[PDB]
């Protein structure tokens, strides 16, 4: 029973290939079949295009609360 | 598949034949079929509104193709 | 083993002035003192 | 501090390519020549003599940047006769054309010169 | 398809400069050409200078560049040097440069004038343009200063520096009269003649022609000195004929290269 | 300070013709026809011996620092 937006906003898919692609770097397993890139920012972005990315959006709202959306879950802008 | 040449290589159908391959809006194109001879229809994840026009542009070039190049064939 | 030979100012004669002397000509006292210029090679492109 | 040496523009380094073929995807029977170490010189005359030929549906060039030492060439021909032939040739007797010339004005030079 | 049939017609041939027409030739062919005159000709220019003592007015790196821009009697010799790049030999050879030498000091009460006579030669080929009308002046002296330095002279071109140019100016010219309209003038009578115009004096532009291409190219190759004017067309087409030779090896291995 | 040696635009030599000119201006040549004496037929190399100022003759005057 949420009511923030079913849409990523801009910075949260910008922090999510941020953090993702980091733990990337750091060799954390990647979701996806690497066709051969190495750049962590291009892996990054080809698991949020096939929505694997493991991460949830611990939205707070102003009040105290908050909601934990699955990366898959929610809609994708770009 | 006839067509194919004898060393693997399928040009003979894709480089005489208007070939289409449908793929995601998002996904970066397939190598082959960005080398191949083969018209790509781009879909939306969530924007099913957007479908109609592509399939209507997929039978109007398959009308297009069929009409120049095999009328003779019957439909 | 040079003992660093210097050019006068007014005069433009060559004196010898070694570290630890004042830099009087040796001639007219002119206290303006120029290095000669060095010995390494020097070349250019001309370009 | 930046300046590249004017040598750049004409010698070649280790590993460069003289020419590089790659063919172009989006057509049939169409090509991209880049020639490493080269400019307006070389590429005017390819482009106008490819031109020329009447199985030639296209054929021009463009230098992608001008502080980079590449340019493309690109070329496209009637399916019955490859755009690497169309090259060879356009060179071929381009190269004539060149000698053709040669002989032709040393023979003026001498008839000029008391004459 | 095939190649097309040039001709050429030498109208003034000088020792500074030649007057030609081209005909039957690519637009393209004709200013390629005229590039290869300015970038692309070879000469001899000095490259290299070891200034052993210099003390006049003039610095260092002015006297060398000064030196770099002197034109060097270029005809026989640089045909048969190596580029010293391309030339095996350390430091520098016969085969590959002409050695320059020039040590003067001025000792006489009245300013010397340090000219190219100054610049002797290991080479009677190739020497300051001063066969046979005043000097370029290098530097000027006055009572006991000097320039004594060491000078190579190498074949270059001026694609790499415009020392290596053999020409003063090249005049290309096609279509004297705007047959072609390449060019639109707002008020053609305002434009004086050119030079090779066929035309009157009534009108002012030959009349629009609609299916015509540029062939008549005329020329004014004028020489610094260092190359014959008609050598330098010489050496111009010998080079892009060896260019296009090299370029479809080249291109030849790289399709056999697959 | 010196007269160039080529003509910046074109490349016409023109560092052996400074003298020359001075000559031709101590004989009554108005500069026009004393460019036209010394061949310069092109704007740009009439803008060398036309614009140039030979400083070198006032850093002359100095003493050398032999
Ligand atoms: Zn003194
Ligand atoms: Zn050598
Ligand atoms: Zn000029």
């Amino acid at each position: 029973k949420r009511i923030t937006t079913p849409y990523m906003t801009k910075y949260e898919r910008a922090r999510v290939l941020g953090t993702r692609a980091l733990q990337i770097a750091m060799c954390a397993p990647v979701m996806v079949e690497l066709e051969g890139e190495t750049d962590p920012l291009l892996i990054a972005m080809k698991e949020l295009k096939a929505r694997k990315i493991p991460i949830i959006i611990r939205r707070y709202l102003p009040d105290g609360s908050y909601e934990d959306w699955g990366v898959d879950e929610l809609i994708i802008s770009d | 598949w006839p067509w194919l040449l004898p060393d693997g290589s399928p040009v003979d159908i894709f480089a005489k034949i208007k070939a289409f391959h449908l793929k995601y809006d998002e996904v970066r194109l397939d190598p082959n079929v960005q080398k191949w001879d083969v018209t790509v229809l781009e879909l939306s994840y969530h924007k099913r509104h957007l479908d109609r026009p592509v399939f209507l542009r997929f039978w109007e070039t398959l009308d297009r193709y069929m009409v120049k190049h095999k009328s003779h064939l019957r439909f | 083993q040079q003992p660093m030979i210097y050019i006068c100012g007014e005069c433009h004669t060559e004196n010898e002035i070694k570290s630890r002397d004042p830099i009087r000509c040796r001639e007219c006292g002119y206290r303006i003192m120029y290095k000669k210029r060095t010995k390494r090679l020097v070349v250019f492109d001309a370009r | 501090m930046n300046a590249p040496p004017a040598f750049e523009s004409f010698l070649l380094f280790e590993g460069e390519k003289k020419i590089t073929i790659n063919k172009d995807t989006k057509v049939p029977n169409a090509c991209l020549f880049t020639i490493n170490k080269e400019d307006h010189t070389l590429g005017n005359i390819i482009k106008s003599q490819l031109l020329k030929d009447p199985q030639v549906l296209f054929a021009g060039y463009k230098v992608p940047h001008p502080l980079e030492h590449k340019i493309i060439i690109r070329v496209q021909t009637t399916p019955d006769y490859s755009p690497q032939e169309a090259f060879t040739n356009a060179i071929t007797d381009l190269i004539s054309e060149l000698s053709l010339l040669e002989e032709r004005f040393r023979v003026a030079i001498k008839d000029k010169q008391e004459g | 398809p095939y190649a097309n049939q040039p001709t050429v017609r030498i109208t003034e041939l000088t020792d500074e400069n030649v007057k030609f027409i081209i005909e039957n030739t690519d637009l393209a062919v004709a200013n390629s050409i005229r590039r290869v005159f300015i970038a692309e000709v070879p000469i001899i220019a000095i490259d290299w200078v070891q200034i052993d003592a210099n003390s006049s007015v003039l610095h260092d790196e002015f006297i060398a560049h000064r030196l770099g821009l002197i034109p060097l009697t270029s005809d026989d010799i640089v045909d048969k040097l190596q580029y010293s790049r391309d030339c095996t030999c350390e430091e520098f050879c016969p085969e590959c440069s002409v050695e320059f030498t020039l040590d003067v000091r001025c000792n006489e009460d009245q300013t010397r004038h340090v000219t190219s006579r100054d610049l002797i030669s290991n080479s009677p080929r190739v020497i300051p343009v001063t066969s046979r009308q005043d000097d370029i002046l290098i530097v000027k002296l006055r009572k006991g200063q000097e320039l004594r330095l060491r000078a190579y002279a190498k074949k270059g071109f001026g694609k790499e520096h415009a020392k290596w140019n053999p020409t003063a100016g090249v005049a290309f010219e096609y279509d004297p009269d705007n047959a072609l309209r390449h060019t639109v003038y707002p008020k053609p009578e305002e434009w004086p003649k050119s030079e090779y115009s066929e035309l009157d004096e009534d009108e002012s532009q030959a009349p629009y022609d609609p299916n015509g291409k540029p062939e008549r190219f005329y020329y004014n190759v004028e020489s610094c000195g260092s190359l014959r004017p008609e050598t330098i067309v010489l050496s111009a087409l010998s080079g892009l004929k060896k260019k296009l030779s090299d370029l479809q090896t080249q291109l030849s291995h790289e399709i056999q290269s697959d | 300070m010196i007269i160039p040696v080529r003509c910046f635009t074109c490349g016409k030599i023109v560092g052996n013709k400074w003298e020359a000119y001075l000559g031709l201006l101590q004989a009554e040549y108005t500069e026009g026809d004393a460019l036209d004496a010394l061949g310069l037929k092109r704007y740009c190399c009439r803008r060398m011996l036309l614009a140039h100022v030979d400083l070198i003759e006032k850093l002359l005057n100095y003493a050398p620092l032999e």
